[PDB]
């Protein structure tokens, strides 16, 4: 079954 | 098992299927691990021959689920007038309330169904009905800024 | 005796305009650099065929503002290899023009700078434009003066630094840059005067009666003031006649090295006939602050040094007297531990300005230039807006997104903190 | 300098084919390609949105996508349908009915690698590309779904570019599906991970709009994205027309956003007009001001004095008083100032651009990063949540492979996200 977008993965963009 | 074949064949719309199976003998009342009869599935997707077909051989117009839905939530929490009406005809509780307190009028009203929500009033909807955060559906319509739907709920 | 002027970002470079735009009207140059028929060669070298060229390098991260230079009235004034532009800017975060965009083109312009410090059989040191506020600015600033501190050790640097305003506000996160290349350049820079673009707007609106001041408002009067400072580098004179000079008068403590400029008069250019003012009127004018450069309240604070750079029909004598009755009709506080003397040049050329201008034409002028604690205001000022916005953390990821640590915030602004310190103890009252 | 503009689904190309119309004839290109303005402010930056071909004709750096077929030929049919590079229609057969795993999973990264590949070549001929902006609905399946994963896909490729969407929300009254509160929410999960700036254009305000502003007994697509389409003008024109402020994406991303989450923006603009009638006056600057700013006027369906901005843009377009603008804008921070956050000074940014819109005279347009903008997601949360209680069609998307404790993950991102708002509406200085 499909992996998916977790919660805050995008805050890595800024570190 | 007649029953497991009638659930899914009333979910699916398979008028043909439905009657052949209950002139062999299945439940009309059967329930599926979550307690949905076919009547509940119906309701759901919108087969309205179904309906009225399921209610003129003994199906339970206020049957619940597992989390104290009846077809009247199912219908009026998708949207389907004409289901809504016949339920109505055939006795449905236009006041049952599930296991998060929902009423029907409070699921018409959350997904905007306004013309529902005009006739579950006139069939006389609680309109003092709390949810478990203590909404009613009135509370709903002015926390959502929703004009349109607390004017109808306010017509006296 | 050389000096090389360098030029960062918008507000850098379009100051830097105005600038060498004054000064070829100051020593009779036309924009292609040639001169009609000794003391400015240190602004200008000379080719062969009597070409004068500016020492100066424009720099920006973006092309726009340097590529109205290379195509205007001075496009061929400039070395067109020291006008040096990138295609991405800083978008107003210092973090860019410092780490990452920075990084990108630094090496380009120290090589440039080279090829001009080549040229100089003496040279003292850089004078350098910026605002505090773009990413530029400040950013690329910081990290041109670091490594400007590595590579031209003994040499001086001074900075022309333009501190933001709300009427004229292009990022929310001024206060930060601002803050953030303060704290990185310190250390580099030995004398650096601000330009608070509010006091500059105020005096637009209301000594030149510009109902909306622009850019190029503020621009002329600002170098106006710049030209006054300057000056004493690029004629004869007896005050102020090279950098180091300047640390010593104005900066006799290393970390408060932020002078206040004001000058006087500005009079409008539609008042052509205006009654000349004498040098007791325009000298009293230095103590009053409406006219300075920087917002704040020098009664409320002590003076360190005090110079007086008039210009024009200025008798000594008349300047002495003037002197004299500022200080004993007014209250100017002096600290304990320097010559409460007044420093003074004076430069019998009339005052110049540009055609065009806002101003009109004057037979005497004066910039004061003077250290006084006073001007920690305008610090306070910034290091407010900071902690407003740091308490919250506030735009702080744009920041550790381009190659900061989160740290660098508290470190600059406890810097802040110091020199503020550094304020009230020499303020001793 | 360079934006590279994508359209996916039917929502998002019929706005999308609005936009290209409306900025054409601001900027003087017609729907063959050629300039016939008479002003040099027109083409300073028309490379932002425009490549340039020999010669000179002008072709709009777009991208058009649909899992349908149709949407083609509509698009195509349109006036200035054939501006568009012919090789940038990428195109499924099928479609995706609503069904947002049928968009990302399974029919969009079916089509996906194709559309990437048409990106990346808009991109390469780029000088230097600032970034993406992609225009689409979150209740379809099309829009939302495959949006979505262009989205991360574009983001594991350029991950330093900005992503800019122009997100329209569903609303019962516009369109008659209950899955739509499904694909919005699993949409705005993958927003908020992977956007810099979204424009939330909500077909609740835009109806109401129509119905009790404009007058209109029965809005159609039409009359609501002729509100779309003056939105996106205004809000383009600092990218598009010299100035100082905002003057790139990334420039107004630095300004607009204080926290990487909270990038979803509440539009606004002055004067609504229904399209044909009638004109004028021109609007004072007080005018403007106060209108721009009134709830009314938002494209969003959130009362914005009932949360605090933590920022604004505001844009004023034609011949006016800067010094009267000035004014104005100063007047509505101190007279309202507990609805500006104090711990972000001088939060509120004018720009002036001297080309109106078309039909006007004088025109605002506002930009907003309201805390208010929590009733929005509050909003689908609780159709959300009323349709997910019951597991209503959840079988049509994990049918597609899709796991359920995805529903959950952007249950609780989104819920998470109106606590986040919720949070600096009630911080204070202190
Ligand atoms: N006096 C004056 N101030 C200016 C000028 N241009 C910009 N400013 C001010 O400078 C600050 C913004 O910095 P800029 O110089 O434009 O930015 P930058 O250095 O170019 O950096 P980035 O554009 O961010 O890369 C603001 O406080 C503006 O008001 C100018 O020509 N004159
Ligand atoms: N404002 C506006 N909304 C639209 C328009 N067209 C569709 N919508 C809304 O968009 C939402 C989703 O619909 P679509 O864009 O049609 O779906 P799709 O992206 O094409 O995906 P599929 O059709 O399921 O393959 C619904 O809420 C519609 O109300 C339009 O032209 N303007
Ligand atoms: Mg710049
Ligand atoms: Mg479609």
């Amino acid at each position: 079954k499909q992996p998916f977008l977790k919660r805050g993965e995008g805050l890595a963009r800024f570190t | 098992d007649l029953g497991k074949k009638l659930l899914e064949a009333a979910r699916a719309g398979q008028d043909d299927e439905v009657r052949i199976l209950m002139a062999n003998g299945a439940d009309v009342n059967a329930t599926d691990a979550s307690g949905l009869t076919p009547l509940h599935l119906a309701a759901t997707y919108g087969h309205l021959e179904i309906v009225e077909v399921l209610l003129k051989h003994g199906a339970d117009v206020n049957a619940i689920d597992i989390m104290g839905s009846t077809p009247l939530h199912l219908a009026a929490l998708i949207g389907h007038l004409e289901i809504v009406e016949v339920l109505l005809k055939h006795g449905a509780d236009v006041n049952a309330v599930d296991t998060w307190g929902d009423t029907p009028l409070h699921l018409a009203a959350i997904m905007g169904h306004l013309e529902i929500v005009e006739v579950l009033l006139k069939h006389g909807a609680d309109v003092n009905a709390q949810d478990k955060f203590g909404k009613t559906a009135f509370d709903i319509s002015i926390d959502n800024g929703n004009e349109d739907l607390a004017e109808i709920l306010q017509k006296l | 005796r050389e000096c090389i002027s360098i030029h960062v970002g918008q507000a850098g470079v379009q100051i830097g305009n105005a600038c060498w735009e004054l000064y070829c009207l100051e020593h009779g140059i036309q924009p292609d650099g040639q001169m009609p028929s000794d003391s400015f060669n240190t602004f200008f070298s000379e080719t062969g065929a009597g070409k004068h060229v500016p020492r100066a390098v424009f720099v920006d991260l973006e092309p726009t503002v340097i590529d109205e230079v290379r195509t205007g009235t001075y496009r061929q004034l400039f070395h067109p290899e020291q006008l040096i532009t990138g295609k991405e800017d800083a978008a107003n975060n210092y973090a860019r023009g410092h780490y990452t965009i920075g990084k990108e083109i630094i090496d380009l312009v120290l090589d440039r700078i080279r090829k001009l410090a080549d040229q100089c059989t003496g040279l003292q040191g850089f004078l350098v434009f910026h605002s505090f506020g773009g990413g530029t600015g400040s950013g690329f600033t910081s990290l041109l003066m670091e490594r400007l501190s590595v590579d031209y050790g003994k040499k001086s640097k001074l900075e022309f630094s333009i501190y933001p305003a709300p009427q004229v506000s292009t990022a929310v996160v001024e206060p930060y840059n601002s803050i953030l290349t303060t704290h990185t350049t310190l250390e580099h820079s030995d004398c650096a005067f601000m330009v608070d673009n509010e006091a500059i707007y105020d005096i637009c609106r209301r000594n030149l009666d510009i109902e909306r001041p622009t850019y190029t408002n503020l621009n002329r009067l600002i170098s106006q003031i710049v030209s006054s400072i300057t000056a004493s580098l690029r004629f004869d004179g007896a005050l102020n006649v090279d950098l180091t000079e300047f640390q010593t008068n104005l900066v006799p403590y290393p970390r408060i090295h932020f002078p206040l400029a004001t000058y006087a008069p500005v009079i409008s250019a539609e008042k052509a006939y205006h009654e000349q003012l004498s040098v007791a009127e325009i000298t009293n004018a230095c103590f009053e602050p409406a006219n300075q450069m920087v917002k704040c309240d020098p009664r409320h604070g002590k003076y360190m040094a005090c110079c007086l750079l008039y210009r024009g029909d200025v008798v000594p004598k008349d300047v002495n007297a003037a002197i004299a009755t500022i200080k004993t009709k007014r209250s100017i506080q002096f600290v304990d531990w320097c010559p409460t003397g007044f420093k003074v040049g004076i430069n019998y050329q009339p005052p110049t300005v540009v055609p065009g201008g806002d101003l009109a034409k004057v037979q005497r002028a004066v910039c004061m230039l003077s250290n006084t604690t006073a001007i920690a205001e305008a610090w306070a000022r910034l290091d407010h807006k900071f902690d407003l916005m740091y308490a919250k953390r506030a735009f702080v990821h744009w920041y550790v997104g381009e190659g900061m640590e989160e740290g660098e915030f508290s470190e600059a602004r406890e810097d802040m903190a110091a020199l503020e310190k550094d304020y009230e103890e020499v303020g001793v009252d | 300098r360079e934006i590279v503009h994508i359209q996916a689904g039917q929502c998002g190309n019929q706005i999308g084919a609005k936009f290209w119309e409306v900025i054409s004839d601001e900027h003087g290109i017609d729907p063959t390609g050629s300039y016939h303005g008479d002003s040099d402010l027109q083409l300073e930056r028309i490379n932002v949105y425009y490549n340039e071909a020999t010669g000179n004709k002008y072709v709009p750096r777009a991208i058009l996508v649909d899992l349908e077929p149709g949407t083609m030929d509509s698009v195509r049919s349109g006036p200035f349908g054939q501006i568009f590079r012919p090789d940038n229609f990428v195109f499924g057969q099928s479609g995706a009915g609503n069904n947002w795993a049928k968009g990302h999973y399974t029919e969009g990264a079916e089509l996906v690698d194709s559309v990437l590949d048409v990106v990346r070549k808009e991109s390469e001929s780029c000088d230097c590309l600032q970034g993406f902006q992609l225009t689409h609905s979150l209740g379809g399946g099309t829009g939302s779904g495959m949006g979505t994963l262009l989205i991360s896909k574009i983001r594991e490729e350029y991950p330093d570019r900005i992503m800019n969407t122009f997100s329209v929300m569903p609303s019962p009254k516009v369109s008659d599906t209950v899955v739509e509160p499904y694909n919005a929410t699993l949409s705005v999960h993958q927003l908020v991970e992977n956007t810099d700036e979204t424009y939330s254009i909500d077909n609740e305000a835009l109806y109401d709009i129509c119905f009790r502003t404009l007058k209109l007994t029965t809005p159609t697509y039409g009359d609501l994205n002729h509100l779309v389409s003056a939105t996106m003008s205004g809000v383009t024109t600092c990218l598009r027309f010299p100035g100082q402020l905002n003057a790139d994406l990334r420039k107004l991303a630095v300004n607009m956003v204080p926290f990487p989450r909270l990038h979803f923006f509440m539009p606004g603009f002055a004067p609504l007009t229904s399209r044909g009638s009638q004109q004028y006056r021109a609007l004072t600057v007080p005018e403007l001001t106060q209108q721009m700013f009134d709830s009314k006027n938002m494209m969003a369906a959130c009362d914005p004095r009932h949360g605090r901005y933590l920022t604004v843009a505001a844009i004023f377009r034609g011949r006016m008083s800067m010094k009267e603008v000035d004014e104005q804008m100063l007047n509505v921070q101190n007279k309202n100032s507990s609805y500006f956050v104090e711990w972000i000074p001088n939060n509120v940014k004018t720009a002036v651009c001297d080309i109106p819109p078309r039909g006007l005279k004088m025109s605002a347009t506002f930009i907003g990063n309201s805390t208010a903008i929590q009733e929005l997601f509050k909003r689908i949360s609780e159709q959300f949540t009323a349709m997910f209680r019951r597991k209503a069609f959840l079988h049509w998307y994990t049918g597609e492979g899709m796991d359920e404790m995805e529903f959950t993950e952007a249950e609780s991102n989104m819920n998470d996200l109106v606590s986040e708002y919720q949070q600096y509406q009630d911080a204070t200085a202190d």
